[PDB]
C-alpha cells in the first residue's frame, strides 16, 4: 500500500521511461481478454471470402442451406454493415 | 526485368562519375603527397594493429536481437488469422521472452562498456 | 534456355563461396558471402520467395557488419591477405574456379551423376507448377502460419534466444 | 532391428498393457524377487561402508528402505519381463498357424531305418 | 529412442508439419497432393516392409510428380527430333508455334 | 468464367502438342504418341514446360516470369 | 534436377571444404560455417517453392534463427580465444593432446 | 557461475535431448541437437582456464559441422521425397551423410580424435555429463533409422572405434583420458549390433553408462585425475579404491559382473545373423581394455604405492558432500548378470 | 503406361466472351445474381470430377449464359454500363469505391428495366446447394486396390511356453 506507492514515486522519479513501458505492456497483456470486440476481429477474419465457396451436391434433406445467395438461408453479415 | 535495368543504370553512372574523375584532372602523384595522415606526423605504429572493442558483448547480442526482427516481421499477415488468441499469446509470449533477454542483460552489468 | 538468369546467379552464388572459402583476411571473406547473400536472395527472388529472400540478406548484412567489426577487433595482421598475395590462397581460389568449370562442363555437355544423381540443365523454367489463382501470396501465408500452426516451434526458439543470451554472458565473464 | 516396437495396438508410454493382467502375477517369494532385496541390501551395506559407519548395523531404517525399494521395483520389472515373453510366444504360434506352408509337418522315421553312418574310434 | 509422447497424450506437437498434404492454412493444395494422398492411403497401417514393395507404383508416381525427371526425358527427346528433322528440312513448325497463333481467354 | 476458359486454353495447347509430337516423331520405332509417364490414369496438371515446350522463347518468359518480373 | 540445384550443392560441398581445411585464423573457419548455413536456406527455400508445401515456408527462418545462436556461440568462444593468447590462432589451441 | 544459471543450463540440455528423443519431425530433432549443443558449451566452462576454453571451442567446432551436415542430409532426403518423418530415409547420399554426422556427434572413429582432448580439458562432472548424457539423442536417431543403415560403414566404424579405443587407452597416464577412450571402444560395441538388434543396443547404453557413471563418481569422491594421485587413495580411503577396482574388473567384461553381459548378448545376436569373424574380433581387441584397466587395478588397489607426509592431516577429515547415487551406482555395476532376462521388458 | 486422351480442336471451340476485365468487374455482382446456376454446376462437376476433359459441356453452358446475360445489358442500357466500367476502368486496382454515381446509375437502369437487385454484403460468397443428374464419381482418384492388412492380434494370453528359455534360466 504505502510500500508500493514509495517506490512507484521513486520510478516515475528516476525512471519514467520503464514506468511508462511497464504500464504499456501491462494494459496490451491484459486489455484484450476484456474487451467485446475481439470476438468482432475473429468474426471479420472468418468473413473473409479468399477462395471460391465450393456448392455442395443437393440430396434433399438441407433446409439450411441456401440455393441461390439471395435466398434468406446461410450466415449474413448484416451486423458488419452497422459496425 | 525493371529492377535490374534500375540497379545497372545506378551503378554505371556512379562508375562513370569515378571514372571521369580520375582521368580529367591533372595528376602530381609523389611519396609526401600519398603518404598517411596523422595531422603533421608519420604514424608511430600500423593502422592494420588490433582494435580493441569496448562494446563486445552488445555486439554479440545484436545478432541474437536482430532474429526476433525475422520471427516479428510477418505479424501483420499473421493478424489476419481466424484465431486470434492463440497468434496474439504467441506474439506477446515472443516479446515477452526479448524484453526479458534485454533485462537480464542490463541487470548483469552487460551493457556497460569494457573499461 | 530462356536467359538462364538463374543460372548465372546461382554461378556468382558459387564464386562467392570459393572467394570466403579459399580464407583470404576475414574483411574479403566477409565481403564474399555479403556478395552471395544478395545474390541468394535474388535467385529467392526470381522463384517467388520475396519475403525470405530480402529477410536472409538483411540477417546476413547484420552479421557481417559484426564480423566485420569483430575482425578489427581479434582477426588482423600487419599486411591483411588478398586472394592474390598468397600462393595457398590463390591456389585454393583457382582450385575452386576450375572445379565448378569442370562440374558445369559435365553438366550441360552430357547427362552424368556427380555425386547424388544426374540430369541435363534445360533451365529451371520447365519445372514451375502454372497455377493460377489467388488474392494473396502462398509464402506470405506460409510464413504467418507460423503463430497459429507452429505455437511449438514459437515456444522453442524463444526459449533458444533467452538461453543463448545467458550462454553467451555466461561465456564470455572471465575470471 | 526392432522387433516388437511396431505392433499393432501398442500404447506408447504404458509399461503395463492391460492384457498383463490374464497373466500369473509373480509371487512375492519367487528368487528373483529374493535377489532384488539382496541387491537392495548390498547396496545398503556399501552406503553404511562408504560414509565411514558401522557397516552392518549402522542405519536400519536405511537398509529397510534400499530393500523395500528394490523389491518393489524388482516386482513390476518381473511383471513387464514375463508380460513380453508372453507375447513373444503368442505371436510366433499364431505366426506358424497361419502359415502352414513354412513349417510343414514330415513323417519320422525310427532309427531302424534311418542308415547313420558309423566311425570307428582306434 | 523414439518416446511417442504425442501419441499417448494426443497433442499433435509437430505432426502439422510432417507431411504435405495436411491441412494447409486457406486450403493451399502442395503442388503433389492427390500423389501424396494415394500413396500414404496405399502405405498405412501394412508396415515399411511391406509398403516398400506393395505400394512402389504410387511411390513412383508420387517421385514423379516431385522432381519430373521422366518428363524432362521425354520433352528433350521430342526438342532433339525436332532440331534434327528441322536442320536437315524435312519438317517446319506450326504457326501456331512461332509467335502467329490466334490467342483466346 | 475464368475456370472455363482456363480449361479450354489448356486442353487447346495439349492437343496442338499432341499432333505436333505425332508429325515430328514418326520415324522413331517404339515411340507411342502422347504415351504419360505416369502409371495412374487420372488427370494430371501440365507442368510448364509440357504446355510451352514446342514454343517461344518470349512466350516462354512471359508465362514463367512475367508476374514476378512485373513492377 | 536443375542446374540451379547442383549449384547450391556445389557451394555447400565448397564450403565444407572450406571448413574442414583450417587456415591460421578461427573467423575464416567461422565465416565458412556460415556461408554453410546460408547454402542450406537457400536450397530448403528452393525446394519448399518449387514443392508448394506452404506449411514448410516457416522453416527457413527457423534455421535462420539457431544459425544466429550458432554464430554468436562461436564469437563468444573466440573472444575468450583471443584474449588467452592476443590472437585467434588455431596452432595456439594445442595444450590437449590425443 | 549462478547455481540458478547452472540448474538453467542443465535443463536445457536436458530438453534438449528429450526434445530429440519425442520428435517426429527432422526440424524439431536438429532444433533439439542446437538447443543441447548451445547449453551445453558453458558447462564444460564452469571453471574457467585456457585448457577449458580450448576443450569448449574444439567441442563447438566438430557439433557444429555434424549439425551442419545433419541437416544436409534432412534437406537432400526432403529433395527426393517430400517428407519430414523420421522413419527411414529414401535416398542413399542422404543416408550417409546421416551417419557420418551421427557419427561425428558420438565420436566414433575416424572422427575419435576430439573425445580425449575434450575430456581431458574438462573437470569430472562435465566429463561425467559428456560422456554419459550425450550419447543419447544421436544413438535415439540412430537406433530410429536402422532399417536404411549401410551394414558396411557402420560396421568399419565400429571395428574402428573399438580397435582405437583399447590402442588409445593403453598409453595414457591421465584418467580422463582412459575414460574417453573406454567410452571409444563401448559406443563401437554399442553401434556394432546396432543394424541387428536396437534393443542391445539400449542395454548396452543402459550398462555402460551406469559403469561410467559409477566410475566418474568414485573419482569425484577421491579427488585424482592421474595415476599417482589415484595412487594415494588407498592410505586415505581403501574400501574407494576396493570398489574402484571391481568397477574396473566389471568394466573389462570379465564374468561375473555386469560389464559381461551385453557384450555376451551382442557376441550371441551377431552369431543369429551368421555374423562369426567380427565377433571374435571385437572380443579379442577388448582384450586390450581390460589390460589397461588391470594397469588401473594393479596401480590403485592391489599393491601400495608410496605416500607422503602430510596424508596424515587428511586422516582427521571426512567429506562434507556425499553422493547418494554412488553405492546403488556400483551394485548395478557390478551385480545384475542373474537378472540377465530382464532385458525383454526392454523391447 | 497408357495414352493420354485429349479433346479434338473442334470440340474446345465455343463461342468466346471477349469483355476486358473492367466490364467483367462492372458487371460481376449482377452476373453472380442472375447465372448463378450453371456456374455453380460447373463448378461442382469441377471440383467433383478433378478433370477439366469432364466438364467442357458445363463450361460451354457457363459461356452460353454470360453471352445472354451481356447481350440482355447491351439490349436495355449500354450507356449506363459503359459509363461505369469506364469509370471502373481509370483506376489502376479497379477500385469499386471511386464510382458510386456511375454505379448508382447502372444500378437503377437495370433495376428498372429488369428487375436486378443488386446482392447484399456477404450472399455471393455463401456456400450453396446445386440439383444435378450427374452421376457422382465412384473413384474420381482412379484409385488402386488397397494391400490387404495383417490379419490381427487374436486370442487369449497365456504364460510363456518353459519360461523365457534364454541359456540356462528357468524362468
Ligand atoms: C528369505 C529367503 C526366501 O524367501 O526363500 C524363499 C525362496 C523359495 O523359492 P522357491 O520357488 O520355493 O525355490 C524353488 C527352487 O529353488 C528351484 O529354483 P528355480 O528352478 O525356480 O530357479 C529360479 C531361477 C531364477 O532365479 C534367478 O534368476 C536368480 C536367483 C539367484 C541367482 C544366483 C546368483 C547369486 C545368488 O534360477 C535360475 O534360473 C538359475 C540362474 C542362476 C545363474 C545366475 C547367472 C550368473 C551366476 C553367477 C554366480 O527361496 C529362494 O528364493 C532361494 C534363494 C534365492
Ligand atoms: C555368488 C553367490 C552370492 C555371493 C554374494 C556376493 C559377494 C558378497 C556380497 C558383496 C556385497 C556385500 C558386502 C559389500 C559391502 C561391505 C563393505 C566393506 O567394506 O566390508 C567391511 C565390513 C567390516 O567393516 P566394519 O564392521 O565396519 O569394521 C571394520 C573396519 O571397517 C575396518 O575396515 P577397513 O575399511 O578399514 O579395511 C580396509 C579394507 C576395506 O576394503 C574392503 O573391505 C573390501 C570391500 C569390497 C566391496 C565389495 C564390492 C561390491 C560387491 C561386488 C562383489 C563381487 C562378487 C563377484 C566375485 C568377485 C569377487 C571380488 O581395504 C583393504 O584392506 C584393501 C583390500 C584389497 C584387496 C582386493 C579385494 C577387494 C575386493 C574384494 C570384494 C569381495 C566381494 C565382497 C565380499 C564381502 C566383503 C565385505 O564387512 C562386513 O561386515 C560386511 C560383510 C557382510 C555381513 C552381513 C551378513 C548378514 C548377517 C548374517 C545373517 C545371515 C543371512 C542369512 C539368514 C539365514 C538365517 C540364519
Ligand atoms: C535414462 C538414461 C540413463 C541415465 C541418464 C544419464 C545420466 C547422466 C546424468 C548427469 C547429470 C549431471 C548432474 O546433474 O550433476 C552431475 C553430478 C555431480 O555433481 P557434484 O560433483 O556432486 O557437484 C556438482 C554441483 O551441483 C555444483 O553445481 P552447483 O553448486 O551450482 O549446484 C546446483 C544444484 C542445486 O540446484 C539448485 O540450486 C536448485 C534451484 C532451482 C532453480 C530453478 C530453475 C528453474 C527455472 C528454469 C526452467 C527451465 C525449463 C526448460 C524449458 C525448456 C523449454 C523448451 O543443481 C544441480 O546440481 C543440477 C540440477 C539438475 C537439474 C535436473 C532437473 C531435471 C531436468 C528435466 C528437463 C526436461 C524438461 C522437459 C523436456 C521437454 C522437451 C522440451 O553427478 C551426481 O551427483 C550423480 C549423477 C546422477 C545422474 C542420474 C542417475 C541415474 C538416473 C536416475
Ligand atoms: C556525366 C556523365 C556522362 C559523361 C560522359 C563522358 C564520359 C567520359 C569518361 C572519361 C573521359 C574524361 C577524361 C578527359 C579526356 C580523356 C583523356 C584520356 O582518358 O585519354 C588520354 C589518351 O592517351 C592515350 O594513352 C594515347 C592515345 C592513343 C590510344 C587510343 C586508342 C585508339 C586511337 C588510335 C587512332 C585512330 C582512331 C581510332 C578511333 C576511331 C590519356 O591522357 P593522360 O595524359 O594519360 O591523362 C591525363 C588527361 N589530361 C591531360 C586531360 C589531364
Ligand atoms: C507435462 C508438464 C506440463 C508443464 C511443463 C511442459 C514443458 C514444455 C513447455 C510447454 C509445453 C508445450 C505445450 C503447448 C503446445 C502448443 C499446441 C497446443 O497448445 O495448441 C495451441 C493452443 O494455444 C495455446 O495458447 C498454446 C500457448 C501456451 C504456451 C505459452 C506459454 C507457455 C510456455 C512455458 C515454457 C516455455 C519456456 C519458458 C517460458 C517462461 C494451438 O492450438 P489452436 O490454435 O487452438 O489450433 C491449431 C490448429 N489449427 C491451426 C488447425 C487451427
Ligand atoms: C544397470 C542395469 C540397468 C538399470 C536401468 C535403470 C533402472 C532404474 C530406472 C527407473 C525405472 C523407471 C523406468 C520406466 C518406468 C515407466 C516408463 C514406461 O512407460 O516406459 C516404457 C518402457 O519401459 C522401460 O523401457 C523399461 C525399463 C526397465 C529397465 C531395466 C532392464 C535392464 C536389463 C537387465 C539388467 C537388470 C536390471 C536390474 C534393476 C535393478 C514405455 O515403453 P516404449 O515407449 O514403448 O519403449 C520405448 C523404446 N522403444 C520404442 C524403442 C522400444
Ligand atoms: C558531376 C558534376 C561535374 C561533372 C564532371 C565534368 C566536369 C566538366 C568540366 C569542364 C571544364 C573543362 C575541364 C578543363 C580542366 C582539365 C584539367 C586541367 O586543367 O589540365 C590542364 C592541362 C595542362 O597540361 P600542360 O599545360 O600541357 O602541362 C602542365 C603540367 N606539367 O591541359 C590539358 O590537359 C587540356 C585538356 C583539355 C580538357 C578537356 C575539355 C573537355 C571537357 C569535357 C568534360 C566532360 C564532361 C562529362
Ligand atoms: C507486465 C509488463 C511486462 C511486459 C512489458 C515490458 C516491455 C519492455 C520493458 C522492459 C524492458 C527491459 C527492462 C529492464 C529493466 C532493468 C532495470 C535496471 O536495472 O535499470 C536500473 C534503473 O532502474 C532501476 O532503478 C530498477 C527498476 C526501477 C523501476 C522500473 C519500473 C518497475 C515497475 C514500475 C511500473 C509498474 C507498472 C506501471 C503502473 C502505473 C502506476 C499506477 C539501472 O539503470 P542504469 O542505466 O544502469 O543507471 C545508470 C545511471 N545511474
Amino acid at each position: 500500500a504505502g510500500r508500493i506507492a514509495s517506490f512507484l514515486k521513486n520510478a516515475w522519479a528516476k525512471e519514467p521511461v520503464l514506468v511508462a513501458s511497464f504500464a504499456i505492456g501491462g494494459l496490451a497483456i491484459i486489455l484484450p481478454s476484456l474487451s467485446p470486440y475481439t470476438n468482432y476481429a475473429i468474426r471479420i477474419n472468418r468473413a473473409t471470402p479468399y477462395n471460391y465457396p465450393v456448392p455442395l451436391r443437393d440430396d434433399g434433406n438441407m433446409p439450411d442451406v441456401p440455393s441461390h445467395p439471395q435466398d434468406p438461408q446461410g450466415p449474413s453479415l448484416e451486423w458488419l454493415k452497422n459496425l | 526485368m525493371n529492377i535490374m535495368l534500375t540497379l545497372l543504370t545506378n551503378v554505371t553512372l556512379a562508375s562513370l562519375l569515378v571514372l571521369i574523375a580520375f582521368w580529367l584532372p591533372q595528376l602530381n602523384a609523389y611519396s609526401e603527397k600519398t603518404s598517411p595522415y596523422e595531422c603533421g606526423f608519420d604514424p608511430m605504429g600500423s593502422a592494420r594493429l588490433p582494435f580493441s572493442m569496448k562494446f563486445f558483448l552488445v555486439a554479440i547480442t545484436f545478432l541474437l536481437f536482430d532474429l526476433e526482427i525475422a520471427l516479428l516481421l510477418p505479424l501483420p499477415w499473421a493478424s489476419q488469422t481466424n484465431n486470434l488468441k492463440t497468434m496474439l499469446t504467441m506474439a506477446l509470449f515472443l516479446l515477452i521472452l526479448l524484453a526479458a533477454s534485454l533485462a537480464y542483460e542490463w541487470t548483469q552489468k552487460g551493457l556497460e562498456w569494457a573499461e | 534456355m530462356t536467359m538462364y538468369i538463374a543460372f548465372i546467379l546461382s554461378t556468382i552464388f558459387v564464386i562467392g563461396f570459393v572467394g570466403f572459402s579459399s580464407k583470404p583476411s576475414p574483411i574479403y571473406g566477409g565481403l564474399g558471402l555479403i556478395v552471395s547473400g544478395g545474390v541468394g536472395c535474388g535467385i529467392v527472388l526470381n522463384f517467388g520467395g520475396s519475403f525470405l529472400g530480402l529477410m536472409v540478406f538483411l540477417i546476413y548484412l547484420g552479421g557481417m557488419l559484426v564480423v566485420f567489426g569483430y575482425t578489427t577487433a581479434m582477426a588482423t595482421e600487419m599486411y591483411p591477405e588478398v586472394w592474390v598475395s598468397n600462393k595457398t590462397v590463390f591456389g585454393a581460389f583457382v582450385s575452386g574456379l576450375m572445379m565448378e568449370f569442370c562440374m558445369v562442363y559435365y553438366a550441360l555437355k552430357e547427362e552424368e551423376v556427380e555425386i547424388i544423381f544426374k540430369f541435363n540443365g534445360l533451365g529451371d523454367w520447365v519445372i514451375y507448377d502454372t497455377g493460377d489463382s489467388g488474392f494473396f501470396s502462398e509464402e506470405a501465408m506460409g510464413i504467418a502460419a507460423l503463430y497459429s500452426y507452429g505455437t511449438w516451434l514459437v515456444i522453442v526458439t524463444g526459449w533458444s534466444l533467452l538461453i543463448g543470451v545467458v550462454v553467451i554472458m555466461e561465456i564470455t565473464r572471465g575470471n | 532391428m526392432t522387433m516388437m516396437s511396431g505392433r499393432p495396438g501398442r500404447v506408447p508410454l504404458q509399461f503395463l498393457p492391460n492384457e498383463a493382467r490374464s497373466l500369473p502375477p509373480p509371487k512375492l517369494t519367487d528368487p528373483r524377487l529374493v535377489y532384488m532385496g539382496f541387491l537392495g541390501y548390498c547396496s545398503g551395506l556399501i552406503d553404511n561402508a562408504i560414509r565411514r559407519r558401522p557397516v552392518v548395523s549402522a542405519g536400519l531404517h536405511r537398509q529397510l528402505l534400499y530393500v523395500t525399494s528394490f523389491v518393489f521395483f524388482g516386482y513390476y520389472l518381473l511383471k513387464r519381463q514375463d508380460y513380453m515373453y508372453a507375447l513373444r510366444d503368442h505371436d510366433m504360434f499364431a505366426y506358424v498357424k497361419s502359415h502352414p506352408e513354412d513349417f510343414p509337418e514330415k513323417d519320422k522315421k525310427t532309427y531302424g531305418e534311418i542308415l547313420e553312418e558309423f566311425h570307428p574310434v582306434r | 529412442p523414439f518416446f511417442d509422447v504425442q501419441k499417448r497424450l494426443g497433442l499433435d506437437l509437430d505432426r502439422w508439419m510432417t507431411i504435405q498434404s495436411a491441412e494447409q492454412p486457406h486450403k493451399i493444395p502442395g503442388r503433389c497432393h492427390a500423389f501424396e494422398k494415394e500413396w500414404i492411403e496405399c502405405a498405412h497401417g501394412i508396415g515399411g516392409i511391406r509398403a516398400e514393395k506393395e505400394c512402389k507404383i504410387e511411390f513412383d508416381d508420387f517421385v514423379e510428380c516431385l522432381l519430373r525427371q521422366k518428363t524432362m526425358k521425354r520433352l528433350s527427346a521430342i526438342k532433339r527430333q525436332r532440331d534434327k528433322l528441322i536442320k536437315e528440312g524435312k519438317y517446319t513448325p506450326p504457326p501456331h508455334h512461332l509467335g502467329k497463333e490466334d490467342p483466346r481467354p | 468464367l475464368f475456370q472455363a476458359e482456363k480449361d479450354r486454353r489448356v486442353l487447346q495447347m495439349l492437343r496442338e502438342n499432341l499432333e505436333e509430337e505425332a508429325i515430328i516423331m514418326k520415324d522413331v520405332p517404339d515411340w507411342k504418341v502422347g504415351e504419360s509417364v505416369f502409371h495412374t490414369t487420372r488427370w494430371v496438371t501440365p507442368m510448364m514446360g509440357e504446355l510451352y515446350g514446342l514454343r517461344t522463347n518470349e512466350e516462354i518468359l512471359s508465362a514463367t516470369y512475367g508476374f514476378i518480373w512485373y513492377t | 534436377m536443375p542446374l540451379v540445384y547442383m549449384n547450391i550443392i556445389m557451394a555447400f560441398a565448397i564450403a565444407l571444404a572450406g571448413l574442414l581445411m583450417y587456415r591460421s585464423h578461427l573467423m575464416s573457419s567461422l565465416l565458412c560455417l556460415e556461408g554453410m548455413m546460408l547454402s542450406l536456406f537457400i536450397m530448403s527455400t528452393l525446394i519448399i517453392l518449387n514443392t508448394h508445401f506452404t506449411l514448410a515456408n516457416m522453416m527457413p527462418i527457423i534455421l535462420l534463427v539457431f544459425a544466429a545462436c550458432e554464430a554468436a556461440l562461436g564469437l563468444s568462444l573466440l573472444v575468450m580465444v583471443s584474449n588467452t593468447y592476443g590472437t585467434d590462432y588455431v596452432q595456439n589451441l594445442n595444450l590437449l593432446q590425443c | 557461475m549462478n547455481p540458478i544459471i547452472y540448474t538453467t543450463l542443465i535443463m536445457t540440455v536436458m530438453s534438449g535431448t528429450m526434445l530429440v528423443m519425442i520428435s517426429s519431425h527432422w526440424l524439431l530433432i536438429w532444433i533439439g541437437f542446437e538447443m543441447n549443443l548451445l547449453a551445453m558449451i558453458p558447462v564444460l566452462m564452469k571453471n574457467f582456464n585456457p585448457r577449458a576454453t580450448e576443450a569448449a571451442t574444439k567441442y563447438f567446432l566438430t557439433q557444429a559441422t555434424a549439425s551442419m551436415m545433419l541437416m544436409m542430409a534432412i534437406i537432400i532426403n526432403l529433395l527426393y521425397s517430400g517428407q519430414w518423418t523420421i522413419t527411414k530415409m529414401f535416398n542413399p547420399v542422404a543416408m550417409t551423410m546421416m551417419t557420418m554426422a551421427l557419427a561425428m556427434k558420438l565420436g566414433l572413429s575416424p572422427f575419435h580424435f576430439w573425445v580425449p582432448e575434450v575430456t581431458q580439458g574438462i573437470s569430472l562432472q562435465a566429463g561425467l555429463l559428456l560422456l554419459t548424457w550425450q550419447k543419447l539423442a544421436p544413438l535415439s536417431v540412430l537406433c530410429q533409422i536402422s532399417q536404411s543403415i549401410n551394414p558396411n560403414l557402420m560396421l568399419t566404424m565400429a571395428m574402428l572405434s573399438i580397435l582405437i579405443g583399447g590402442w588409445g587407452g593403453l598409453n595414457q597416464t591421465q584418467l580422463r583420458k582412459i575414460m574417453a577412450y573406454s567410452s571409444i571402444a563401448h559406443m563401437g560395441w554399442m553401434t556394432a549390433v546396432l543394424p541387428y538388434n536396437t534393443t542391445m543396443t539400449i542395454l548396452n547404453l543402459l550398462i555402460y553408462i551406469t559403469m561410467t557413471l559409477a566410475m566418474f563418481m568414485l573419482l569425484i569422491h577421491s579427488s585424482a585425475t592421474t595415476t599417482l594421485s589415484l595412487s594415494h587413495t588407498w592410505n586415505k580411503m581403501p574400501v574407494i579404491t576396493s570398489l574402484m577396482m571391481v568397477t574396473l574388473l566389471s568394466m573389462g567384461g570379465l564374468p561375473p559382473l555386469s560389464g559381461f553381459m551385453p557384450k555376451w548378448m551382442i557376441i550371441q545376436e551377431m552369431t543369429k545373423n551368421e555374423s562369426i569373424i567380427m565377433p571374435t574380433l571385437m572380443a579379442m581387441t577388448a582384450l586390450l581394455n581390460l589390460y589397461f584397466y588391470m594397469r588401473l587395478a594393479y596401480s590403485s588397489s592391489l599393491t601400495m604405492f608410496p605416500s607422503t607426509n602430510n596424508m596424515k592431516m587428511k586422516w582427521q577429515f571426512e567429506h562434507t558432500k556425499q553422493m547418494k547415487l554412488l553405492p546403488t551406482m556400483i551394485v548395478l555395476s557390478t551385480l545384475v548378470l542373474p537378472m540377465t532376462p530382464a532385458l525383454s521388458s526392454l523391447n | 503406361p497408357g495414352i493420354v486422351e485429349l479433346p479434338t480442336l473442334e470440340d474446345l471451340k465455343v463461342q468466346e466472351v471477349k469483355v476486358s476485365s473492367s466490364v467483367l468487374k462492372a458487371a460481376a455482382h449482377h452476373y453472380g445474381a442472375q447465372c448463378d446456376k450453371p456456374n455453380k454446376e460447373f463448378m461442382l462437376c469441377r471440383w467433383e470430377e478433378k478433370d477439366p476433359r469432364r466438364c467442357l459441356e458445363e463450361g460451354k453452358l457457363v459461356n452460353q449464359c454470360a453471352l445472354d446475360f451481356f447481350r440482355q445489358i447491351k439490349r436495355h442500357c449500354a450507356e449506363p454500363f459503359t459509363e461505369y466500367w469506364t469509370c471502373i476502368d481509370y483506376s489502376g486496382l479497379q477500385l469499386f469505391r471511386h464510382c458510386r454515381k456511375q454505379q448508382a446509375k447502372f444500378d437503377e437502369c437495370v433495376l428498372d428495366k429488369l428487375g436486378w437487385v443488386r446482392p447484399d454484403l456477404g450472399e455471393l460468397s455463401k456456400v450453396t446447394k446445386v440439383k444435378t443428374d450427374r452421376p457422382l464419381p465412384e473413384n474420381p482418384y482412379h484409385s488402386r486396390a488397397r494391400p490387404e492388412p495383417n490379419p490381427e492380434a487374436e486370442g487369449d494370453l497365456k504364460p510363456a511356453k518353459h519360461g523365457s528359455r534364454l541359456f540356462f534360466w528357468t524362468m
